[PDB]
């Protein structure tokens, strides 16, 4: 998919076999985070 | 009185990083016809 | 062809050196002074003589082998490698008396492919591998599961990477030049009267074409790299037998035999590679001339007419493949004369990865594995080696080799030089072709060896070896002339 020069627009056949690979390996897209520092339990000195 | 002359230059340079042996050679195959690459050869590259 | 062979001739031999107290034995030597050529004859004798001594001097030969001395080889190996279900000694030796063995690889594991090709020495000069100097079949324990695709391989204690690195390059230029001319030229006059007339033609065309076509493609694939150790090396047994047998005393014959048996250099870094190099060159032209003319007189009557016709057409083409890792059936279609179908290339590629040349490599002196731990009075031997080292250079550099016609390349192997032809030259010295001429490219005569002490120079010259003979390429590669301090 990244090789077609878009010309056309999209190549469905293309397209659609990428978009299967894409549920075979994905990529984050978007995001929503929570701080490092708030996870950490297990530790010796946690808190500290 | 006549005269008459021509020029040509072609250059193309594929190079690669990372890929099987076989693939890196077979993609890096210079087309005259089709200077970017063979979709399926670059395909089977960015497999190996 | 213009010949009259050159007949090898080594020096008058040197003194002896005095009896060696370790090795008691005397050696005398030679230089090579000029290499058989144009198949004059050879005079070898192995570049040699030694003789038998009665001298009483003392040695200290016996440095301690710790471990376990392998009984045949000479070599010692660390006693945790007994009964280690591997041959150690060479011979296997090692394994004898196992009260029990302890096997460690879990798995079948291939040595990493040529991994055995780039544990012998080089000579640098002829660029050539020589002989076997680190035993790359010796593994220190080791064991640790490496991959290449799904392959699994052992790698020899010597090696500190072998590694992919899976990098290609291709590069590839066409270019065409071509070039047309056509001039036409006439003239007519006339005359008449009632009786007399005249007349007078003339039509001319001279003509011209040009062309050229030149490709290159190369392409250079690279799926190995190799580094040696820098030291703590294990040393091949037959290199290490020879090295013992060097004398502490200097006469440098035995020390030349080393180099001959053993290389210059060993291979510390290396890239692995494949290379498929593709060239064609073309270079066409044609010509043609046309003329035709008339002359008429009138009273009683004549006529004259004349035609003059030429043409010529021509091609030049050679090409050139060169082809350094895979397997012998991709290698041959590949070096067939038609640019690679990319299957081929690809199934080539894929062969390089089980076959690979050496493409660039970093190369430490040989005496460098001489080592304390290894060898009595080392010391010496490696000053001696190092001394000889130099001294060999000397000899094996091609300089002493006459040039080459066709512009050919001498390489100087054992103690011969043979003029290798390009395409399109032919015979002993390269004198035989169809052609004109072609450019030379320069190489120098033997530099001079050292002026004196307080600030010392070397010098160079090109008297036959020159360019501008049939109008050549490059004169130089580095410098005219060299000086350097004494100390
Ligand atoms: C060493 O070499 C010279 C040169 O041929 C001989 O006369 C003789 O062998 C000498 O000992
Ligand atoms: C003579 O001396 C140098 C040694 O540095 C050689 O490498 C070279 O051949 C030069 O002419
Ligand atoms: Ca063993």
């Amino acid at each position: 998919l990244a090789w077609e020069k878009g010309s056309s627009g999209l190549e469905e056949k293309t397209f659609s076999e990428w978009l299967e690979s894409v549920k075979e390996n994905p990529a984050v897209i978007d995001f929503e985070l929570a701080p490092i520092v708030d996870l950490v339990r297990n530790i010796p000195c946690a808190v500290t | 009185a006549a005269s008459g002359t021509q020029n040509n230059v072609l250059r193309g340079e594929p190079f690669i990083r990372g890929g099987g042996a076989g693939f890196i050679s077979g993609l890096s195959y210079l087309e005259l016809d089709n200077p970017a690459g063979n979709k399926r050869r670059y395909s089977a590259w960015a497999e190996s | 062809v213009t010949l009259m062979p050159i007949d090898c001739e080594l020096s008058s031999w040197s003194s002896w050196t005095t009896c060696d107290p370790c090795q008691k034995k005397r050696y005398r030597y030679a230089y090579l002074l000029q290499p058989s050529q144009f198949h004059g004859e050879p005079c070898n004798f192995s570049d040699k003589e030694v003789e038998d001594c009665v001298t009483n001097r003392p040695c200290r030969s016996q440095v301690r082998c710790e471990g376990f001395v392998c009984a045949q080889t000479g070599r010692c190996v660390n006693r945790r490698l007994l009964c280690n279900g591997d041959n150690d000694c060479g011979d296997q030796s090692d394994e004898a008396n196992c009260r029990r063995i302890y096997k460690k690889c879990q798995h079948e594991m291939d040595q990493y492919w040529g991994i055995g090709s780039l544990a012998s020495g080089i000579n640098l000069f002829t660029n050539s591998f020589e002989g076997p100097v680190l035993d790359h079949r010796y593994y220190a324990g080791g064991c640790s599961p490496h991959y290449i695709l799904n392959t699994r391989f052992r790698k020899p204690y010597n090696v500190e990477s072998y590694t992919p690195q899976t990098q290609g390059k291709y590069e590839f230029i066409l270019k065409e030049y071509e070039s047309y001319s056509d001039f036409e030229r006439n003239v007519t006059e006339k005359m008449a009267s009632k009786d007399r007339g005249k007349h007078y033609i003339r039509r001319t065309k001279r003509f011209s074409h040009t062309k050229s076509v030149f490709l290159h493609a190369r392409s250079d694939l690279e799926v190995a790299h190799y580094k040696l150790k820098p030291r703590s090396l294990m040393l091949h047994y037959e290199f290490l037998q020879r090295v013992k047998r060097l004398p502490l005393e200097y006469s440098y014959g035995e020390y030349r035999d080393l180099f001959r048996d053993f290389g210059t250099h060993y291979i510390t870094e290396a890239v692995l590679g494949g290379i498929y190099e593709y060239t064609l060159v073309m270079n066409k032209e044609a010509m043609e001339r046309g003329d035709y003319t008339l002359n008429n007189v009138h009273a009683r009557g004549i006529l004259n007419e004349i035609k003059d016709r030429n043409k010529r057409d021509t091609m030049v083409e050679d090409l050139v493949v060169l082809v350094r890792g895979g397997a012998s059936e991709h290698i041959t279609t590949l070096a067939y004369q038609e640019l690679p179908t990319a299957d081929l290339m690809q199934e080539w590629g894929d062969a390089v990865q089980y076959n690979p040349a050496i493409i660039k490599v970093k190369v430490e002196p040989l005496y460098e594995l001489v080592t304390a731990t290894d060898f009595a009075y080392s010391s010496t031997v490696r000053q001696n080696m190092k001394q000889a080292l130099e001294e060999f250079q000397k000899e094996v550099s091609s300089c002493h080799c006459a040039p080459c016609q066709g512009n050919g390349v001498p390489v100087l192997k054992g103690s011969r030089c043979d003029c290798i032809c390009p395409v399109g030259s032919q015979g002993l010295a390269c004198e035989v072709s169809y052609r004109k001429n072609t450019p030379i490219d320069g190489k120098w005569n033997c530099w001079s060896n050292w002026s004196s002490c307080s600030g010392r120079r070397k010098t160079r010259q090109r008297q036959c070896n020159n360019p501008p003979p049939q109008n050549g390429g490059s004169p130089c590669s580095g410098p005219a002339s060299e000086t350097l301090d004494c100390s």
